[PDB]
């Protein structure tokens, strides 16, 4: 039973919102709510506009119907949960596709592909487009989309205290970013009709392959401190990142997708409470299958007792802020000349996020504190 | 002659090293150069001590009267001495003249780009600079200790028959002048020095007084570069005088270099452990037909692993004394390498709810500081290894960024004194700052001692700020750098517990 | 007055630093000081240069007649020189009195525990020594440069009412002496010289010569430490002397000034660029109503980054040219861190296949090897950055135990020469190996080039080993090393294909 | 279908044979032979008598009849082939035993377990049965007792190239050591009746776990070389190995556990000429299987040219011969005092076998040089 596309491929009524696509703060809720909850084609049409826009649909051969085909499958794939759904998966390939292609401030650039919405006579900026390879730019983008695949709503901790069986088949090691790859990569195997990578040759298969997986498994919170230990000290090397070095730009893959995994907290107001909305009640959920199995309901995760500010400050100040911090001082962070200081919308949306927590907080224990 | 100061107010390790004579003019007119010498070694050693052991104070009695440090300085020599010791003195000497009291505040030695852990007045180990001895310097002993350690220590080659000289030859030379039976007086010698020659004059009187002097430093310089020859009898233009002497004076000055040579320490890296292979021999001089006197020829051989001349000169500060660094213990530390925050939550809850007055202290303590961090532990000397006083109800450590560390100590007694006990407490806390926290800068921790009344009124009974006085650098802290140390030394005192409010719950949920 | 020579036959650099006067006794009674600290300078630039390149010869003509190296030596000053720039001479040089001639063999510098990447003979950097101002030492300026690049360069405390002196008195008296409109003649200071106090006396006439010369040294240690205040014309007794000047001298005096500060290097590690900030003040000194002459203060702030005398003595050989580093490569440096094998298979069968005297050449040549690996090469100048001689057949690497490394050149042109070819190949080698390959030990490329004729016949037209002469330590080398910095030095080149036979098959399988 | 042990537990009859269970040279094809290939209890056997001579029955109160049912369905698990078969994992069993248990000259020793044929009275030898926990030493015993199980007979390279189901699922990282322990521990928690481990609490299990689980991946021979670069840079440290620290025990159980696993070499000429046999025809039947696949015969795989002596001398000189070096180094070898030298019959065996097939190469190249 092939999950194939329906047969309009592209769809007219959208074409004025993904004219907002090269904005930071995109409407991607709206997108829902036009598109429709039923059908869920939004990843598909997302990752059309997008490859539309690089151009890899010609630069690679890449056929439309099996690309289509294959983005589809993926989005049935994606379980209605309320925060690790399609919904996730289309911000997160829109943050890695904002991170590569809009300009970067400082940033030399040295086939190479490079988005429609960019200004190459400009000599003031940069994009990671103009220094990444194509083939590793639709990688990442690839294992954007197929970051969190199949996610079952748990995090590791539990999939492990549980035993449960996707648990005892990774043997307690990233099983979620485990699970999320080797399914994607068996449903891209299963049929021919999603082969839309058919025009590439055997090496460069294996090579995107590896680079998939290597972007899907950075996407880890347990690892996420290793990564952020190598990129400081790959940074603060006399050296400095090398364009030409296979592994520095893979090390700048793996960062992106792990910032653009936990973009939410640096968004508006309006999407991160959304997306906070949606993270919390997913742990909700967590605590309460816990309480039913009878192990100790993990922290933040008890309905009873929200803690919803706490955990909030607690992300952003010690996974989102140093790792902001050191995308930043690395030079990759988007941002625009101020007339010289450069201004980030990204670094000020977290900042006011940051303390709107921090005030929220001060407010509650005070409020607890007079009773 | 160099003593640690237990009446003194200060948190930190005082040495006394007596009388010193003080200004550039009046060190330079002293007229016993011994007591100049004799002084200048004592602060050296008391500096040396201090960095090797966390930092700390060296008290001088200000011997020469009507002396003004602005007025007349410190002297030539301790700054020489100083600048020996420490690359950047600034960065590590401070100058105070307290009274009729010297004060040199000494910082802690600091790891570096140089690699050394610790300081060396001299470290004893003597190379050979083609024809001098020279005692390596700290980095120069590092790197040779630090190869011999990595190996474990330490036949002819066809060539164009071309004529050349090298060093080669004058070994030659010197071996075969070596093995000679008698020599003739006044006849002029075919080599010079060079990497395994020496030759030195000595008068007949002080040989004896010499051998003991200056014999180990040039084996020392041989066994550690190639081995060599040492000639005594020769004088500057190379012709053979020798020293009158008789049978029983060769036998005693025989004995004399066989105990001087044995007498040197030795540190080996190999399996196979060897002694120091030495050939001394005396070679008659004959002048028209009479015997002039006796030429000493001593072949050292290479050695394969480090010859001290002396024990090398490290010091440090063990149980209130002023120790000299064993020689196990300096090559093993050369060559082996390496608003307000109330925390910990459920402590601080407790100590307020038991005793409401604590409360109502902290805060009026706290409404003078802009920010910082306080950290409340039932003892703070049990987190820093040592004894628990069981009549203290509890500490608290304030690092803020406009102050120094301040320890607060409480107590419930009110007729006994707790001003040796937070003393002491500070003390080994700046030590494991400076030293296992991995503070680079100047710091100095002061101490509050507070009597808790059980109806709740609260008395100052010390204020350590207010009774001693410090250097400027010492009253300003960097904040983020003093908590990262204090982490760091909680973390390798296995004390580390609470103290620091990380994100547990976030971690679990991670699996961190 | 350096220049590289070309006409040598050694495969290495050869620096001519022209006549040198050798010997003790020669160089001591140099009546001519000027010519002597020329030569001592020209020979520590060659050093240092061929440290940095490489290492090489040192190639000086005997200047004094009847000079025998055995029987005079070299000379103190050279000796402490080569101290200065190395820690352990026997372990870099060599010397050999060839003829006429004297050859230092330099071994290149390798990296160390020190840390130190190149030799510099004086880093113009100084600083404040309590009172002196000193040139920072390699150690010294390495971990100035770094802590200033790693921290991108670099109000009042409550204290108790305690009567105390400390440099911060200094300071401010000085700053009071220097804000002073006139003088008096005849009095006394109230402070002395410290780490921000300098007093120096200098006569009128050379005055103008001494403010070029030793102006800038001061000027860089106080801006280095922690700036300071420079007072002339005071005699030693801290009494008011001065100079006599009129109003025309003081404007050119100032105008000089003014140039040296702004001639001296500079060197930013921050994002605003700064100038050295310095103020020039000339105070009249009255004298029983009349001006007696003028005191010059001048005071040098702190400065954010480093200040340089002059510009870094480093030196290296670029382009067969002796050319000293310029500041910012100077700085990069310092701050930025770092049987018989026939391989490969196939070249060796298909050169063996194609021509069948070179077999039987390799085999006679082999039979005197008792263990050593081969290496063969389409153009071994390729793989080490060099241009491509399509004339030669093939390239041969011979690296034994018992002998230094052989090339092998074959060529099929009987009417052509390719020594020079040869002789810059095995240079370019030895220089790879000592710097990028890592081999810290001393290492010698011989070559030898073979005519290979179309019906078989082999001949020897060039032997490097039979025409040139080195020191005995060149000729034994470790294999395991030479192979090992061999491997890196072609892993570093982007030319390492299939020189080394690693199990490709067996790490296939595994999938490494 | 629970796999239970059949109902004698104990077998009287290799009474004899287990006698020699205390030299390196173990006759254990001798022991199939009087055992049985149709019954397959060799490693159940082995691993009882080993489990005995230490005493974890009655250190753990481990369940007899849960022990051998869980290892008699681990012999069923294991496969019929030429080298990965259960007297493999009998051999690496006996390896670790022998390397834990047997004297070790200069070795200080500091709850503990020891073997009953180990002399406690001298003190001029020691045991790593007297420096790791008995639950480090039961849990490496187990892993060398699942290393290798439901080995497929093909290499991971094998696997990856021709895109195998158990490649994708572990994302070409590890794929026979995750499979082998994956299996292990899901048949382990698949029935009651084979949890021997019953009388450990939550967090010793969970320690276990962690401990079998990582000494059985670090049988993979792709991190072979990290493996021995980081024991090297560990015992080269003046610090040296510290047995206080979990992580340096760890290290030490995988290195065991490494060295056992290629140990053939190691062993006498019989033994090790018996495990090269069954080894090549393993590879043999491989490029058979590459052939009909149509991909390119991989090395040392063709039974048309084969190439048994430089694959050996390969192995030993790159694989076995550095490992061993370093476990000597680190002053972990077994071996006896001279009279004071240390005389060692593995590395003295290894040596031997290296010579013998130098021999064998140069003969080989001189008769086809003759041709
Ligand atoms: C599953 C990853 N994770 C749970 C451990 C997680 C997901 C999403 C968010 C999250 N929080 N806030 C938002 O604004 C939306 C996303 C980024 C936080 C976490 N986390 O680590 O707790
Ligand atoms: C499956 C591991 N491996 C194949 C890559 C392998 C197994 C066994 C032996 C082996 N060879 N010789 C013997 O004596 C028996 C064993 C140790 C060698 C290899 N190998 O890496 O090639
Ligand atoms: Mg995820
Ligand atoms: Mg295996
Ligand atoms: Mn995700
Ligand atoms: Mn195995
Ligand atoms: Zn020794
Ligand atoms: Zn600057």
């Amino acid at each position: 039973k092939p999950i194939l596309a329906p047969e309009p491929l592209v769809m007219d009524n959208l074409d004025s919102i993904m004219e907002q696509l090269n904005t930071w703060n995109f409407p991607i809720f709206d997108l829902v709510e036009n598109i429709g909850r039923k059908c869920g084609r939004i990843l598909s049409q997302v990752s059309y506009r997008l490859f539309e826009d690089m151009g890899l649909f010609e630069a690679f051969k890449i056929p439309i119907r099996e690309f289509m085909n294959y983005f589809h499958a993926l989005e049935i794939g994606y379980r209605d949960i309320p925060y690790h759904n399609r919904i996730h998966a289309t911000d997160v390939l829109h943050a890695v596709w904002y991170l590569t292609t809009q300009p970067i401030p400082g940033l030399s650039t040295v086939g190479y592909v490079f988005s429609k919405t960019y200004n190459v006579t400009d000599d003031k900026y940069g994009c990671l487009s103009g220094n990444i390879p194509a083939l590793e730019l639709m990688a990442l983008y690839v294992a954007a989309a197929m970051h969190d695949y199949d996610h079952p709503g748990r995090t590791n901790a539990f999939l492990v205290a549980t035993s449960a069986p996707q648990a005892v088949l990774y043997n307690d090691r990233s099983v979620l970013e485990n699970h999320h790859a080797a399914a994607a990569w068996n449903l891209f195997m299963s049929r021919p009709e999603y082969n839309f990578l058919i025009n590439l040759d055997h090496v460069e298969f294996k090579h995107f392959r590896f680079l998939v997986i290597e972007a899907i498994l950075a996407t880890d919170l347990k690892k996420h401190f290793d990564f952020v230990a190598k990129f400081n000290g790959k940074v603060n090397d006399d050296v400095g990142i090398d364009w030409t070095n296979e592994n520095d730009r893979l090390l700048v893959c793996q960062m992106c997708i792990k910032l653009a995994d936990i973009n939410g907290p640096a968004k508006c107001k309006e999407l991160h409470l959304q997306w906070t909305d949606g993270i919390v009640n997913e742990f909700y959920e967590q605590g309460d299958e816990e309480a039913s199995l009878g192990l100790p309901i993990s922290p933040f995760m008890d309905r009873s007792a929200p803690q919803l500010a706490n955990l909030q400050e607690s992300f952003i100040s010690h996974i989102v802020g140093p790792l902001c911090n050191s995308y930043d001082s690395a030079g990759l962070m988007p941002g625009k000349w101020v007339e010289r200081k450069i201004y980030c919308q990204i670094t000020q949306h977290l900042l006011q996020n940051h303390k709107m927590w921090k005030k929220v907080i001060e407010e509650e224990q005070r409020l607890a504190g007079i009773e | 002659n160099i003593s640690v100061d237990l009446e003194t107010n200060y948190a930190e390790l005082v040495l006394d090293v007596g009388r010193v004579t003080l200004g550039e003019n009046s060190r330079k007119k002293m007229k016993d150069c011994k007591l100049r010498k004799k002084q200048n070694e004592s602060v050296s050693r008391a500096m040396c001590a201090l960095l090797n052991s966390g930092g700390g104070v060296i008290k001088a009695e200000i011997e020469n009267e009507d002396y003004s440090y602005t007025k007349d300085g410190i002297g030539l020599d301790l700054e020489n001495s100083f600048s020996n010791i420490l690359l950047f003195v600034p960065e590590y000497l401070d100058f105070m003249q307290n009274g009729n009291y010297f004060l040199i505040f000494v910082k802690s030695w600091s790891l570096n780009t140089s690699g050394l852990r610790i300081t060396t007045l001299s470290s004893n180990l003597y190379k050979r600079d083609i024809t001098s001895a020279k005692v390596m310097n700290a980095t120069a002993a590092l790197e040779f200790l630090k190869d011999m350690k990595k190996t474990r220590g330490r036949l002819l080659a066809k060539r164009p028959c071309v004529d050349i000289q090298e060093e080669n030859n004058m070994k030659a030379l010197a071996g075969v002048f070596f093995d000679r039976t008698e020599l003739d007086r006044k006849e002029k010698l075919t080599f010079t020095e060079s990497t395994h020659v020496e030759i030195k004059n000595f008068s007949t009187e002080k040989l004896l007084q010499r051998i003991k002097e200056i014999l180990p430093q040039y084996v020392s310089a041989f066994a550690n570069t190639d081995g060599g020859y040492l000639f005594i009898g020769l004088n500057e233009d190379k012709e053979i005088i020798g020293f009158k002497a008789e049978m029983s004076d060769l036998d005693d000055l025989e004995r004399e270099i066989e105990k001087s040579i044995r007498k040197m320490p030795v540190h080996h890296f190999c399996m196979e452990k060897k002694k120091i292979n030495y050939s001394c021999k005396f070679l008659g001089v004959y002048d028209k037909g009479s015997l002039c006197g006796y030429v000493c020829a001593l072949r050292v051989e290479r050695f394969c692993c480090a010859v001290f001349a002396k024990e090398p000169d490290s010091w440090h500060v063990k149980d209130n004394r002023v120790m000299q660094l064993t020689r196990k213990e300096w090559i093993q530390f050369m060559v082996e390498a390496e608003r307000i925050t109330y925390t910990p939550e459920n402590l601080c809850r407790k100590l307020f709810l038991q005793h409401e007055g604590l409360k109502q202290l902290i805060c009026e303590e706290m409404d003078s500081v802009r920010k910082g961090s306080l950290i409340f532990s039932r003892s703070w000397s049990v987190d820093l290894g040592l004894q628990e006083n069981h009549k203290v109800l509890c500490d608290a450590l304030l690092i803020s960024q406009d102050s120094p560390p301040v320890l607060y100590t409480f107590h419930m007694v009110q007729d006994e004194e707790f001003k040796g006990y937070s003393t002491q407490t500070a003390l080994t806390l700046k030590q494991k700052l400076a030293k296992i926290g991995g503070y680079t800068k100047k710091v100095c921790v002061m101490t509050k001692i507070f009597y808790l009344s059980p109806e709740g009124m609260t008395s100052c009974q010390y204020d350590l700020r207010s009774q001693v006085i410090y250097p400027e650098s010492y009253y300003f802290t960097r904040r983020k750098y003093l908590l990262k140390a204090l982490f760091k030394a909680l973390k390798r005192l296995k004390s580390l517990r609470d103290q620091f409010s990380f994100a547990e719950n976030l971690y679990q949920i991670i699996g961190i």
